[PDB]
């Protein structure tokens, strides 16, 4: 979907006109390959037949699982690509194998299959917004709170004597004055 | 001897070389800023108004700057202009320049003037019992400006050649 922007119609147009000026789109930093010898190297790569690496499998497998589950909770949702299939997994593997061909190496890299995943996901979310956010950076006391929450998952008590809490805080490195301040705040916050 | 189709310019028929009188008339014309407007009167014999369309006609007669990009497709620098209006008067008048006068304008009605085929067709003939191609007039044409009147009368398979 071609979002009508401004920097695109600037740069793209400028550079097409620059092609009219200089018939090479390659700018100062570029190594364009003539299609003949390009083809030569490409076929040479095609004559390799690399092998799938044993380590990445799990990761690959896990990727599939992820790419599966979300799909279900995305069936009727916005990005209606429905129920990614085992053929998607196989296509990911094939993409990784071809990238390894580009490496001219017989063992697929974890970076290789990771790049393949990047390709398959960049196909997605390219519809709208194309943005995300981050909130969990600060965490000067909220981190203590989350540690407490894990502890509550363990037992779930709002006790009046904190000895494992202070131990885990000291292990976390956070000081005891900030810890006591936060304890004040949350007791006042009624937890 | 084989003097083939005129290579650099359009086909053999035009022959629009110039003499010193012709070079001098053309120069005396071109160096003048105003001539670009009188061309409108040169392309408004029966209809008036829409001189911008006359400008378009003379432009697409110029040819363009279609450039051959290295190791890639030659970019399209030529232009093709669609016209739509009163099928009775608008078509006839504006057409009758490019049709009769200008150059190398194979009249093309769409479905009809497609003939055997505007694009091409593989034809295996009983004559030699062998298959050749039927290159449409437009694709048989080289460098010209083909006129396609009655465009809305295209057969369905035609809609992709464009």
């Amino acid at each position: 979907l071609d979002i009508p922007s401004r920097d695109d119609d600037e740069k793209l147009a400028e550079h097409v006109t620059y092609v009219h000026m200089h018939n090479k789109q390659p700018d100062l930093d570029f190594t364009p390959v003539e299609p003949s010898k390009m083809r030569e190297y490409i076929a040479y790569a095609k004559t390799k037949r690399p092998v799938m690496s044993e380590a990445v499998n799990d990761y690959v497998v896990q990727a599939y699982i992820r790419l599966r589950q979300d799909s279900k909770r995305e069936m009727d949702s916005k990005f209606s690509f429905g129920q990614a299939t085992p053929r998607t997994l196989l296509g990911i593997i094939r993409l990784s194998q071809a990238l390894a061909k580009l490496r001219l190496a017989d063992m697929v890299d974890i970076d290789d299959v990771e790049e393949a995943l990047r390709l398959v996901r960049v196909s997605k979310e390219s519809l709208y917004q194309e943005t995300n956010k981050s909130k969990e950076d600060e965490s000067p006391t909220t981190k203590i709170f989350t540690i407490i929450k894990k502890m509550l998952q363990e037992t779930g008590k709002n006790t009046l004597s904190y000895e494992n809490i202070v131990k885990t805080v000291r292990l976390r490195g956070f000081t005891m004055l900030q810890l006591s301040n936060c304890i004040q705040e949350y007791s006042y916050l009624n937890v | 001897t084989v003097y083939p189709l005129h290579a650099r310019s359009t086909g053999v028929a035009a022959r629009q070389m110039l003499t010193d009188f012709d070079i001098r008339n053309i120069n005396k014309l071109s160096k003048k800023k105003d001539i670009f407007d009188i061309l409108s009167q040169s392309l408004a014999p029966s209809i008036y108004g829409h001189d911008h369309i006359k400008k378009a006609i003379l432009l697409m007669l110029m040819g363009g700057v279609e450039k051959n990009l290295e190791n890639g497709s030659h970019l399209r620098g030529d232009i093709n202009i669609l016209m739509v209006g009163d099928p009775s008067t608008a078509k006839s008048q504006l057409l009758r320049f490019v049709l009769n006068t200008a150059s190398l304008a194979i009249a093309t009605t769409g479905r009809g003037s497609s003939g055997v085929g505007l694009t091409a067709a593989v034809t295996t003939d009983r004559e030699t019992g062998e298959r050749r191609l039927e290159a449409g007039a437009m694709v048989l044409a080289d460098r010209g400006v083909v006129c396609i009147d009655e465009f809305d009368k295209m057969t369905d398979v035609d809609r992709v050649a464009i």
